[PDB]
């Protein structure tokens, strides 16, 4: 732990990345995470709502 | 049956042809959300609840 700075900026990135990653796959009040269910289940209307 | 006893039958383990009863145009009211009134023949799921 002598580079601790080194390591807090990559670990802060990292972090930051796989949040963003995460919240790729979020409901956000949709009625499913997956783009493809939706447009291979719903009509276009409410698929593009 | 009754409205308060109604009917319950479970479907699964089969093919299920939705485009007859679509095309039937004997329906009153075709009315659901959460999938599209078409495009029931390329989609299948766990079960079905009647």
């Amino acid at each position: 732990s002598a580079l601790g700075k080194l390591q807090d900026v990559v670990n802060q990135n990292a972090q930051a990345l796989n949040t963003l990653v995460k919240q790729l796959s979020s409901n956000f009040g949709a009625i499913s995470s997956v783009l493809n269910d939706i447009l291979s289940r719903l009509d276009p209307p409410e698929a593009e709502v | 049956a009754s409205v308060y006893a109604w009917n319950r039958k479970r479907i699964s383990n089969c093919v299920a042809d939705y485009s007859v009863l679509y095309n039937s145009a004997s329906f009153s009211t075709f009315k659901c959300y959460g999938v599209s009134p078409t495009k029931l023949n390329d989609l299948c799921f766990t079960n079905v609840y009647a």
